[PDB]
RNA sequence: AUUCCGGUUGAUCCUGCCGGAGGCCACUGCUAUGGGGGUCCGACUAAGCCAUGCGAGUCAAGGGGGCGUCCCUUCUGGGACGCCACCGGCGGACGGCUCAGUAACACGUCGGUAACCUACCCUCGGGAGGGGGAUAACCCCGGGAAACUGGGGCUAAUCCCCCAUAGGCCUGGGGUACUGGAAGGUCCCCAGGCCGAAAGGGAGCCGUAAGGCUCCGCCCGAGGAUGGGCCGGCGGCCGAUUAGGUAGUUGGUGGGGUAACGGCCCACCAAGCCGAAGAUCGGUACGGGCCGUGAGAGCGGGAGCCCGGAGAUGGACACUGAGACACGGGUCCAGGCCCUACGGGGCGCAGCAGGCGCGAAACCUCCGCAAUGCGGGAAACCGCGACGGGGGGACCCCCAGUGCCGUGCCUCUGGCACGGCUUUUCCGGAGUGUAAAAAGCUCCGGGAAUAAGGGCUGGGCAAGGCCGGUGGCAGCCGCCGCGGUAAUACCGGCGGCCC
C-alpha cells in the first residue's frame, strides 16, 4: 500500500491540523488503522499518542481508499474536543 | 401555532437567501430576534460551521463561540442564534481576517474579504427620525440600532441618507447624502447586487413607494425601489464591493 | 437446589376442599364465587416461613431438615362435569391430599380420583373433614389433634375411632392398607389418615409436617433441578385477558425461564413457535385465579413456579400440553419431536348443525360440552371468546 | 395534493400481439442478445426523448431555446452518436441500433476483449473489464466516446495475463 | 402512434350502444435468488373501547438544611469535597397525532392598521434610596382502607408587602420642533386628578486591610426584531319536484365594553338590507402548493411531504400566565368503565409500541441521544418514542443473477457427450464500516456448484386441423358464440405463443 497525501490545512482556533489522504494498494485488503496511524506518523514526524484517524473509506470497484486524520499539539485539548466513541475506537483510551 | 408562539424551522421552509442543504436533515436553526429581520440575515451558527468550515458539528462549533473568537461589529457574540446581516463585518482576530456580508447577484449572502483598515467602519442607512424627550432628535438605522442627536444639527439629517459609523466605539465620522449623482448599491430585487449612479426620482398619490431610476459602468439604466436603493459614496465607492 | 413440590387437592362436592386453602392462606375465596362451587382451577405458593410458624415443637420428633424453599398447592374442581380438570391436575402434581368426609362416607368422585391417582401412580395421605359435628366437642383456634383429643369426652372418642375404622376398612375393600398418622410406624406401603377441621384449624400442623416430611422419604431426587437448563414446564389453562389478548398459565418446574425465549407448545394441529413478550407474576400467598393483588411483571423467573405468559399467536393452544424452551433450530426441532409424542385427552364431536357455545376458558367448554353430550344435544361449535355478530 | 412518486423510465407498446413488431424486436433481442423486452423498450424510450427535444426546439425562438440547442448538440456528440459538424437537423435521423451500439456490452464484444456477446456480459457481471481505471458491472452502461479507448482487463484480472488459457482462446479469433 | 378492431342482414350501406386493446390506484390467487435509493404501510368501516411501560425537563455561580469523607486546631468548631430532597427561577401554549365539524373572510392572492398586543433578543438614554413579613425543608403528635390531609415549634432568599423618587394614563388651554401621500400621533409650556418601579443580588483574582478589576445579572423610557389579532377587493362545488327571505334585521344619533375598529352589546329615531346575474333552504365536503390521465383543448382526485384551519368521549364554563378557556392542568352535566373495609375515591392513547372490536383491507410491547434541532444552564453538560438506527412487509423506482468457451452428434432454434474456464450470487475467514451492531465495500479458501414461474392456445389477438376421455350431460363464454357419439372452442397428455 501506498500513501499520498492530499491536503494539510490548520486550524488555529481548535488547536490542531488536519490531513486527507488516499492509499493505493491492488490486491489487497482495506489497510488496518494500525498500519495507516504508523505510516502517516512517521511520514510527517508527527508524535503518535495525540493523532486520531477520522475514518478510512473503500469504494465500489477502486484499488484505493480515502482516508481523513487529525493532530492535536496538546493532550488536554484533545481530550477536551473529540468525543470518546472516537478515542475508544482508535485505541487511544480504554473503555469503561 | 394554535395557542402560541412557534419555535421550530423544518429546513424545507427555511428563508431562501442562504446556502444550505434543504433535504440533507429534517431542522434548521431558527434565529433569534435581533439586529435585522429574517429575510437579509442568517445565524451566526451556520457561518461559522458551513461557510468558513472551522466546525464539523454543532457541538465544536458552541465551544469555539463560547470562548469568545468571533467579532461582529466589534463586540463579542457567543449566541449561536444570533443574526448577521447585511454590510455586517466578522472579524477573527486570531486567524486576522475580515469579512463583509453582502448579497450575491441572485440573493444569497456571501462573505467578502476587506482589509483590516476598513473593517473599522460600517455604514448604515437612515431608515426613520423623530422627536425624544428633552426635545432631542432620535435616528432609527436600517439595522435596528439608534442615535441621539442635539436639535441644532436637525438639517443634516434625512431619511434615506447614509451614515459612515465607527465601530465599535459607534461615533459618527460622514455623512453621504441622497442626491443626483450619488453612488448606490441595490440590496434586494430582480436588480440585486447591481450599482451605479442616481438620475431620478419619482414619486405617487396615496402611499405608493416611489423609484428611482441608476445608470450603470457601461451606460445602461434601471429602475427600482427607493429604499432598495443603498447610498456608499459621493461619486465613488468608500468602501470594497464586488 | 430443591424445586417446591407440587400438591394436588382432591375430593367431593362440599367436602371442604376450598376451605383448607383459604385458611393455609388465611384469606376468603369460598364466599366469593357463585353457587359455592369452584369450577376453576388454580396454583398458589406457601413460603416456607408461614408453614414454620404455623408448626411447632412437632418438626423435631423427625431427623431431617425443613430445607424445602415452600409449597405449591393446586385446587381442584369436585364436581362431576369436571372431570379432565380433575385428570389434569392429578396428572401433573407429586403428591395429591384426599378430602373425605368422615359422615357421607364415600362418593363416585372420590373413587374417581383415586382411580386417576393409581393410574398417575401419585402417592397421597388422607385427610378427614367435618370433625366438628360430632356432638359433644370442644373448638378451639389452630391447635394440633394431639392437643385436641385430651380435650373430649369417651363418646366422641370412641365414634371418631368406629368411623375411621370403617373409612379403613374401607379402603382395605379398595386395596389399600390404611392407618392413623400417629398409629403406624412404617411409611412405604400404609397412608396416613389426618383428621382435620377446616373451620378452627384442627390438626393442620400435622398434615403440613406430614407432607414436609414424606417428599424426601418415596422420592427426592426427582426434586433436583440444573438452575441453568432450558425451561421446560406445562400448560394449566388457555384464557383471554384485557389488553394483553390470549396468554396462558403455566407452571416451569425445569430450567429457567427468561424474557424474550424462544418457546414450543403443541397447538391443536401442530407444534407452535412464539417469543415470549410479557411474564406475569402472582403476588406471594395469593390465589392466581384470584387477582387481589396486582400481579408484579417479571423479566425472568427460575423453577419451580407458575406464572402467566403472554406471547403472540396463542390461540390454539392445548390445555395440558407441555412448553419447552428451545433457541436454537435444532433445539425447536428436538421440541417438535417431543411434541409430537404427545395425546390429546379430550376431543370435542361437532355435528355441523347444532348450537353455538361459548365460555372464557377451555376447561369450562370441554365441562360444558361434556354436559350437553350427555343428554344427546349436537354442536355445532365450540370456542373460546365473547359473543360476536 | 398528493407527494412525489417516483415513475417508470420505460414505455411498453400499445398493442402487445402485433406481427411485424413482434418480429422486428426478436431479430434486434437475438443479435444484441438481452436479457428481456423491458431492457430494449428502455433504450427505446431514449431516442424518442432525443427526438422529442428536437421537434420542440425547431419551432422555438427567443434566449433560451438556443442555449438548450446547443446543450442538446453537445450532449448527443459527447455520446459518439453524431459526427462533430452535425446539426439539429441530423437528429431526427437517428435509429434505434445507434443507441444499441454504445452499450458496455456491444463495445466490449467488437474490441475483440470477447469472442461472443453473451461472453462479453459474463465478462462485465463478474467484474473482469475496467472503465477508464474504475470497474464497472453493468452491461448496459452507454459508454461515453472520450472513454471508449480506456478500457481494458482489469489490472487484477486473471485474464489479465497473455498465458491464461481462456484469453488464448479469444485471441484466436 | 393526433390509430382502431368484433357485434343488428340471406347479402349491403347507416345511426347507435355494448365488448376488446393502454395507463394509474385499493383488495386478492399462484409463485419468488440479490443489492441500492425514497417524502410507503389501522386514511376508506368504528373522531369505537383500551391493561402495562415510556412520550418534558433543567439550574448547586438564587436560598437555608440533612448525610458522608478528609484537614486544622479540635472538649466546641472552622474548613474543603461529594450526594439528597425542599423553597425559588425559567420551560411545559412549541414539538407529535387525527380530519369529526365547517360552503365560512376557512383558504389562495394583492393591499391596510393614522384602529392593536408581544416574555425571550438588539441599540441608544437613564435608575438601583429606606423599612417590614411570613413560610416549606427540619423537630413533636397525628387522622384515614386508601386517595389525600390536621395542629404546635423554629428559619432563608434573586420569595412576599410598604414609603419615597423616576415613570404611566385621562381632560381642559396655548406653542408649531418631527415623520408622512395625509395627523384623533410624537415634541415644548401651564392647570385638575388617578395609578405607581427596582435584586448592587451572585461568582473569581489582586487585596494585610482599605477597595478595585473582570464575569453573570435587577427596574424605567424610545425604537426595532420575532410571533400574532383585526379589516377589505378579487378567485374556486351540486339541486327550482327548494321562490320569496330577514325584524338587532339594514342604517343613524348617544353610550358601554375590548389590546383594538365594529350591532360586538344596550337606549332612542327611521324603514331599510338580500334576491331568477339564483337569495333562502337542502346535499356533499377541511383549503392550497400539487397528483393521475390525455397530441392538445380538457376530464377526474386532493390520506402520506410543506404551508394554513380545526379537535382532544359529547355539551357548556373558569383559574394562572407575555401567550390557553390548555391532549400527558381544573369545574358541572350526559354517557361508559375501575377500586373500596361500603364511609368514599378515581380513568378516557385521534403520542410510540401492544391488545380487543369492525371489516375485503394495514408491522416490534426493539437500541441511542453519536448526528439534526428544542428547553434549561456562566460553562462543561443533562433530557427528549421529536429525530436518528435497526426488525416485519411481492409499497414505489433503479441495477443484476439463475453460467461461459471449443470440438463432435442429434429432431440442428435447441438437446446430449467430451475437454477447459469464471465466481456476480452461495458457504467459511481477515480488514474497514457503526454510538454499539447489522448491511455494504476491499482481500483470502472451496466449488457449476445454491436459484423459474404465471397466464393463454376458434375469431378479436401472437400461438395445434395432434392424441385419449365426455356426449344439449358435465362444463366454457368480457363480446361474438362452443358442446345433440367423428369437439382445432369443455377435461387431461404432448407440443407451441406472450411476458
Ligand atoms: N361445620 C363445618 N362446616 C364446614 C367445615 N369445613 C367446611 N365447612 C362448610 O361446608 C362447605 C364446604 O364447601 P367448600 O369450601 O366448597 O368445599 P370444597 O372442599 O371447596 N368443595 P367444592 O369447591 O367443589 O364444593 C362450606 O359451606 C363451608 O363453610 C367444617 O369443618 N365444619
Ligand atoms: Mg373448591
Ligand atoms: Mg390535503
Ligand atoms: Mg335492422
Ligand atoms: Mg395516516
Ligand atoms: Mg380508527
Ligand atoms: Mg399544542
Ligand atoms: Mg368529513
Ligand atoms: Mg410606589
Ligand atoms: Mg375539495
Ligand atoms: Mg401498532
Ligand atoms: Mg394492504
Ligand atoms: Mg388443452
Ligand atoms: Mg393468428
Amino acid at each position: 500500500m501506498e500513501i499520498k497525501i492530499t491536503e494539510v490545512k490548520e486550524n488555529k482556533l481548535i488547536g490542531r491540523k488536519e490531513i486527507y489522504f488516499e492509499i493505493y494498494h491492488p490486491g489487497e485488503p482495506t489497510p488496518s488503522r494500525k498500519d495507516v496511524k504508523g505510516k502517516l506518523v512517521a511520514m510527517l514526524d508527527l508524535n503518535p499518542e495525540t493523532t486520531v484517524i477520522q475514518y478510512i473509506r473503500s469504494y465500489f470497484g477502486s484499488y484505493k481508499s480515502k482516508g481523513y486524520a487529525k493532530y492535536y499539539y496538546d493532550k488536554d485539548r484533545m481530550l477536551y474536543i473529540e468525543p470518546e466513541y472516537i478515542l475508544i475506537r482508535d485505541g487511544i483510551i480504554e473503555k469503561k | 401555532a394554535r395557542k402560541g408562539p412557534k419555535r421550530h424551522l423544518k429546513r424545507l421552509a427555511a428563508p431562501t437567501s442562504w446556502y444550505i442543504e434543504r433535504k440533507a436533515y429534517k431542522w434548521a436553526v431558527r434565529p433569534r430576534p435581533g439586529p435585522h429581520n429574517m429575510r437579509t440575515s442568517i445565524p451566526l451558527l451556520y457561518i461559522v460551521r458551513d461557510y468558513l468550515g472551522y466546525a464539523k458539528t454543532a457541538r465544536e462549533a458552541r465551544k469555539i463561540l463560547n470562548e469568545g473568537k468571533f467579532l461582529v461589529d466589534g463586540r463579542v457574540r457567543k449566541d449561536y442564534k444570533f443574526p448577521v446581516g447585511i454590510m455586517d463585518v466578522v472579524s477573527i482576530p486570531e486567524t486576522g481576517e475580515h469579512y463583509r456580508v453582502l448579497p450575491n447577484r441572485i440573493g444569497k449572502l456571501i462573505l467578502h474579504p476587506i482589509s483590516e483598515e476598513e473593517a473599522n467602519i460600517k455604514p448604515l442607512r437612515i431608515r426613520n427620525k423623530r422627536m425624544v424627550k428633552g426635545a432631542k432628535i432620535q435616528l432609527n438605522f436600517h439595522d435596528g440600532t439608534n442615535h441621539l442627536i442635539p436639535l441644532s444639527e436637525k438639517d443634516n439629517y434625512f431619511t434615506s441618507y447614509t451614515v459612515l459609523m465607527k465601530v465599535p466605539e459607534r461615533e459618527i465620522l460622514e455623512v453621504l447624502p441622497f442626491e443626483k449623482g450619488a453612488y448606490v448599491f441595490v440590496t434586494q430585487g430582480k436588480n440585486v447586487a447591481r450599482k451605479g449612479r442616481i438620475v431620478e426620482i419619482k414619486k405617487f398619490p396615496m402611499g405608493w413607494p416611489d423609484v428611482v431610476t441608476i445608470e450603470d459602468e457601461e451606460g445602461e439604466l434601471f429602475d427600482t425601489l427607493k429604499e432598495y436603493a443603498f447610498v456608499v459614496g459621493r461619486d465613488k465607492p468608500r468602501i470594497s464591493l464586488p | 437446589r430443591i424445586r417446591q413440590p407440587i400438591i394436588a387437592v382432591l375430593g367431593h362436592v362440599d367436602h371442604g376442599k376450598t376451605t383448607l386453602l383459604d385458611r393455609i392462606r388465611k384469606t376468603n375465596v369460598a364466599a366469593k364465587e357463585a353457587g359455592g362451587i369452584t369450577q376453576h382451577i388454580g396454583a398458589t405458593e406457601v413460603p416456607i416461613e408461614v408453614v414454620k410458624k404455623i408448626a411447632g415443637p412437632l418438626i423435631k420428633l423427625w431427623k431431617a431438615e425443613i430445607k424445602l424453599p415452600g409449597l405449591l398447592f393446586i385446587d381442584t374442581p369436585g364436581h362431576e362435569a369436571f372431570t379432565s380438570l380433575r385428570a389434569r391436575g392429578g396428572s401433573l402434581a407429586d403428591l395429591a391430599v384426599l378430602v373425605v368426609d368422615i359422615n357421607e362416607g364415600f362418593q363416585p368422585q372420590t373413587i374417581e380420583s383415586i382411580e386417576i391417582l393409581r393410574k398417575y401412580r401419585t402417592p397421597f395421605v388422607v385427610a378427614a373433614n367435618k370433625i366438628d359435628r360430632i356432638k359433644g366437642w370442644v373448638i378451639e383456634e389452630d391447635e394440633p389433634f394431639l392437643m385436641n383429643i385430651k380435650k373430649q369426652d369417651q363418646r366422641a372418642v370412641q365414634e371418631l375411632e368406629t368411623k375411621l375404622w370403617e373409612l379403613i376398612g374401607k379402603f382395605y375393600e379398595f386395596g389399600f392398607q390404611a392407618n392413623r398418622f400417629d398409629r403406624v410406624q412404617n411409611f412405604t406401603r400404609e397412608l396416613a389418615i389426618v383428621p382435620i377441621s377446616a373451620k378452627y384449624g384442627i390438626g393442620i400442623a400435622e398434615l403440613l409436617v406430614l407432607i414436609a416430611g414424606l417428599s424426601q422419604r418415596y422420592l427426592e431426587e426427582k426434586l433436583k433441578i440444573e438452575v441453568e437448563g432450558p425451561a421446560r414446564g406445562t400448560i394449566l389453562e388457555v384464557r383471554e385477558e384485557p389488553g394483553l389478548g390470549h396468554t396462558i398459565d403455566v407452571i416451569i418446574y425445569d430450567g429457567t425461564l427468561h424474557k424474550d425465549d424462544t418457546i414450543v407448545v403443541g397447538g391443536k394441529d401442530k407444534a407452535i413457535v412464539t417469543k415470549i413478550r410479557a411474564l406475569l407474576k402472582p403476588k406471594p400467598l395469593d390465589e392466581i385465579r384470584d387477582p387481589r393483588f396486582r400481579f408484579d411483571y417479571v423479566d425472568e423467573v427460575t423453577a419451580a413456579a407458575g406464572v402467566k405468559i403472554a406471547a403472540p399467536g396463542l390461540e390454539e393452544a392445548l390445555a395440558g400440553s407441555p412448553v419447552i424452551a428451545a433457541p436454537t433450530p435444532e433445539d425447536v426441532e428436538k421440541a417438535k419431536q417431543e411434541i409430537l409424542e404427545q395425546i390429546e385427552r379430550v376431543v370435542i364431536s361437532t355435528d355441523k348443525v347444532g348450537v353455538i357455545v361459548k365460555a372464557d376458558t377451555l376447561g369450562s367448554l370441554e365441562a360444558l360440552s361434556k354436559e350437553l353430550q350427555e343428554k344427546e344435544i349436537p354442536i355445532r361449535k365450540a370456542d373460546v371468546g365473547n359473543v360476536s355478530k | 395534493g398528493d407527494p412525489k412518486r417516483q415513475r417508470k423510465k420505460y414505455e411498453t407498446p400499445p398493442h402487445p400481439w402485433i406481427k411485424e413488431r413482434l418480429d422486428r424486436e426478436r431479430v434486434l433481442m437475438d443479435k444484441y442478445e438481452l436479457k428481456n423486452k423491458k431492457e430494449l423498450w428502455k433504450h427505446e424510450t431514449q431516442l424518442k426523448n432525443f427526438r422529442r427535444r428536437a421537434r420542440r426546439l425547431l419551432a422555438a425562438r427567443g434566449k433560451q431555446a438556443e442555449i438548450e440547442r446547443e446543450q442538446l448538440l453537445a450532449r448527443l456528440k459527447r455520446l459518439g452518436l453524431l459526427p462533430e459538424d452535425a446539426v439539429l437537423d441530423d437528429v431526427l435521423s437517428l435509429t434505434i441500433e445507434d443507441i444499441l451500439e454504445r452499450r458496455l456490452q456491444t463495445i466490449v464484444y467488437k474490441k475483440g476483449l470477447a469472442r461472443t456477446m453473451r461472453q462479453a456480459r459474463q465478462l462485465i457481471v463478474h467484474g473482469h473489464i475496467e472503465v477508464n481505471g474504475q470497474i464497472i458491472r453493468s452491461p448496459s452502461y452507454l459508454v461515453l466516446k472520450e472513454e471508449e479507448d480506456t478500457i481494458t482487463y482489469a489490472r487484477t484480472s486473471p485474464f489479465a495475463n497473455p498465458q491464461h488459457p481462456e484469453r488464448m482462446m479469444i485471441e484466436k479469433a
